């Protein structure tokens, strides 16, 4: 029964800067070679799109600046450098074994 | 790599009884080569109305292979309960050069349901299913039967209608009962015939998706479906590989009447295989509609001299191997 | 925040929004378009403002297996149609705790294994 942890809860950046969002499982999501996490966006009043998933690979339409990366139990998700239209909610979520579970989110403001 | 479906959304597993002492049962059935009994045609020629000696892969006179046998399942009322399987996971078996499988032999007439010895009914004849690969080890609490890697799977489908044979990497689940989990005994598929075996609508897919409840499908480079056509007749099975792929014969598209293996498929599969242990199944039935299923058996191939009598329509009726007794040697040595 | 435009191929549209008084139980729709509907199962998650998103369970609509997190087992009920193609979750026994925004997704199978599209959320509130 694994449980996601992020950092931090919120957090503002100034244009063309680096934000880093880390996710934290209480049991490693890694298996078969793959690692079952994923990111999903969520902007107000619309619901998650997913970003990244599989902890590195970008889905379409989504640009280079989000990288993401990491294995095992410790994840983060890197935005650089960060355009006005990244402000929005950022949620990990392992795909490792039922029960799912998604992380609390990290609220990304610009100046 | 392709795309097998969906995964199980499954939080545990079928529990699953294992009880060896139901499914010892001696019902020999040996290789009879005056029968043609486990033959595959020799590849790359054909003969007719003449008699030669070939050397090729043959099962030997007399033996008796390895048995094994599906049970329906425990149930209550109308209430299908545990699985009842025997202990075949555990039993990996070394690949060698291959192996052929009889299959529905004892069908049309009366046996046991397995699972109550005293009740009895019309045995039907009913599919095996395989699990082989290059890497065996244990699951988490030290049970053999574990497929490392890339593992070959042949699993028949849809009552009986269909066989599926996919290699991709298995990944055990976690809940209650499944290899990774709680309280496991072994693996098994399952279908239930209520809900998967109505006239009209077999379910395709119901021995696949209880498969996906024990492990997940992973980095699959094929999945291939073959039809079978729906009867009660005898019919063998039998596997090679060379280094060109895995061979999978079958005397039902050719000389469905006769035994005769003839080659139907060339799987993608370039690791060598040296396991293989049989799938157990078990039928979700309620206990009024229990049904017999017939055993089958798995004889497998080694270098051997034969003597093939091929028939005027170029079909072999009669065999004779050389090497089994000093009679036998005599008609060998008596052609050359 | 409206980010729209036109359509894509695939689509799962949510039922409309809910109030409904404490002990009552409301069953919300979930209607799939574009692609084979029983092959991917519907997973549904609930958003409150506090909590961030918490996944209820999953459905799969080929064989109505369903498979609910603890916290759910007994709140929730997850069913679908093949015919019209659609996934219900009905929720009993509304506490005002169940106030919250309640979204289908589905599990995109290879690759990714993630939630690769979502419906809009049902708005649920439960006025005391
Ligand atoms: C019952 O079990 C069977 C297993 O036998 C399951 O079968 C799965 O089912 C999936 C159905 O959803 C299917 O996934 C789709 O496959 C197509 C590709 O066409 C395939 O056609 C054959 C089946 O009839 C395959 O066998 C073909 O296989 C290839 O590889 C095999 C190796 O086995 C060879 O046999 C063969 O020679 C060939 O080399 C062939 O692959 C995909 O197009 C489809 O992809 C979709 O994914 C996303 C949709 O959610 C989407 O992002 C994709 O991009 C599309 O975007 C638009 C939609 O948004 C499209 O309109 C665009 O055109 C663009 O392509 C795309 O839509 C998807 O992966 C599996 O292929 C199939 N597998 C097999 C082996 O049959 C059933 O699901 C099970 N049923 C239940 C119920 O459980
Ligand atoms: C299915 O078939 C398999 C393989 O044929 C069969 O495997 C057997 O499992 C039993 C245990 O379930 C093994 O028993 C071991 O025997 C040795 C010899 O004495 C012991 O050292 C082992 O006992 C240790 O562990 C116990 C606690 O777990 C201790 O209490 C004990 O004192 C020992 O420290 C253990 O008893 C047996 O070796 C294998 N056999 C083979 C050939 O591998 C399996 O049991 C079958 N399953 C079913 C359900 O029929
Ligand atoms: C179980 O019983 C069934 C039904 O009687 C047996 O199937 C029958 O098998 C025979 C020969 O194996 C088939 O005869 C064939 O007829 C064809 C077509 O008309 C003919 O061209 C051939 O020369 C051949 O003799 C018969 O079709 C078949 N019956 C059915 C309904 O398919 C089956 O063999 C029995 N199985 C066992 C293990 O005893
Ligand atoms: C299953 O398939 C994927 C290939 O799509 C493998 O993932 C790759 O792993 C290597 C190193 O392990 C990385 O360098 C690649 O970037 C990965 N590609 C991805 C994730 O798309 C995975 O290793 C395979 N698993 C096994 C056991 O073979
Ligand atoms: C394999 O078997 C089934 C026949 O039972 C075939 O699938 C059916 O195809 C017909 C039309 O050809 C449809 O009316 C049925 O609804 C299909 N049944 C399904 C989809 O479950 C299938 O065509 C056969 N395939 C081959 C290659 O022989
Ligand atoms: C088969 O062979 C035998 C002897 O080898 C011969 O008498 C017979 O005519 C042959 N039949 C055919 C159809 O060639
Ligand atoms: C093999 O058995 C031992 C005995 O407990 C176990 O520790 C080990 O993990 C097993 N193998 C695997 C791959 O789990
Ligand atoms: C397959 O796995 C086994 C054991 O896990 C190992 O011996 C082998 O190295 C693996 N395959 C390859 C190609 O390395």
């Amino acid at each position: 029964d694994i449980v996601m942890t992020q950092s931090p809860a919120s957090l503002t950046v100034s244009l063309g800067q680096r934000a880093t969002i880390s996710c934290r499982a209480s049991k490693s999501v890694s298996a078969s070679g793959y690692n079952y996490l994923h990111w999903y966006q969520q902007r107000p009043g619309q619901p998650p799109k997913l970003l990244i998933y599989l902890a590195f690979n970008l889905e379409s339409g989504v640009p280079a600046r989000f990288n993401g990366s990491g294995s095992g139990t410790d994840f983060t998700l890197n935005i650089h450098p960060v355009e006005e239209e990244d402000a929005a909610t950022y949620y990990c979520q392992h795909s490792r074994d039922l029960p799912f579970t998604f992380g609390s989110g990290t609220k990304l403001e610009i100046k | 790599y392709v795309d097998v479906g969906p995964d199980s959304v499954k939080s545990a597993c079928i529990e699953v009884d294992i009880q060896q002492t139901f499914f010892d049962k001696t019902w020999p059935r040996p290789i009879d080569v005056s029968k043609a009994d486990g033959i595959i045609y020799p590849q790359g020629r054909t003969y007719s109305n003449i008699t030669i000696t070939y050397q090729g892969l043959f099962p030997y006179q007399g033996d008796h292979g390895d048995m094994y046998v599906y049970s329906a399942g425990h149930a209550t009322g109308t209430t299908p309960q545990k699985l009842f399987v025997a202990n075949y996971s555990q039993d990996v078996k070394q690949f060698a050069n291959g192996f052929v499988v009889r299959i529905g032999a004892a069908a049309n007439s009366t046996g046991t349901v397995i699972i109550s010895p005293s009740t009895s009914a019309t045995i039907r004849k009913i599919y095996p299913a395989f699990m082989l690969g290059s890497s065996v080890g244990n699951f988490s609490d030290g049970k053999m039967g574990r497929f490392f890697n890339h593992t070959l799977v042949l699993l028949p489908d849809g009552c009986g209608t269909l066989l599926r044979a996919f290699y991709c990497i298995l990944e055990p689940r976690s809940g209650n009962h499944c290899p990774a989990g709680n309280s496991y005994t072994s693996f098994a598929t399952y279908h239930t015939p209520a809900t998967d075996c109505s006239d009209g609508n077999y379910n395709r897919n119901a021995s696949l998706n209880s498969f996906k409840e024990y492990f997940n499908l992973r980095n699959c480079t094929f999945m291939y479906t073959y039809n079978i056509t729906e009867d009660e007749i005898l019919e063998w099975f039998g596997i090679t590989q060379t280094a060109q792929g895995v061979h999978l014969f079958s005397s039902r598209y050719v000389d469905l009447y006769g035994g005769n293996m003839f080659q139907f498929a060339t799987l993608p599969v370039y690791d060598t295989i040296k396991y293989y242990s049989i799938i157990p199944h078990s039928i979700r039935s309620i206990q009024s509609d229990r049904k017999a299923w017939a055993a089958f058996y798995v004889y497998k191939l080694q270098p051997l001299t034969f003597l093939l009598d091929f028939s005027v329509d170029g079909y072999i009726r009669r065999a004779i191997d050389c090497g089994f007794n000093d009679l036998s040697q005599l008609h060998c040595s008596y052609e050359s | 925040g409206g980010g729209s435009g036109g359509g894509s191929e695939v689509q799962l549209v949510e039922s409309g929004a809910e109030v409904v008084k404490p002990g009552a139980s409301v069953k919300m729709s979930c209607k799939a378009s574009g692609y084979p509907f029983t092959s991917y199962n519907i997973h549904w998650i609930k958003q409150t403002p506090g909590q961030g998103l918490e996944w209820i369970g999953a459905i799969y609509p080929g064989n109505g297996d369903t498979s609910y997190t603890q916290k759910f087992k007994v709140k929730a009920t997850l069913t679908s149609d093949k015919s019209s193609s659609t996934a219900y979750m009905q929720l009993s026994s509304l506490t005002s705790e169940d106030s919250a925004v309640y979204f289908c997704a589905r599990y995109g199978n290879y690759p990714s294994y993630a939630m690769d599209y979502w419906g809009q959320g049902t708005s649920v509130t439960v006025s005391s």
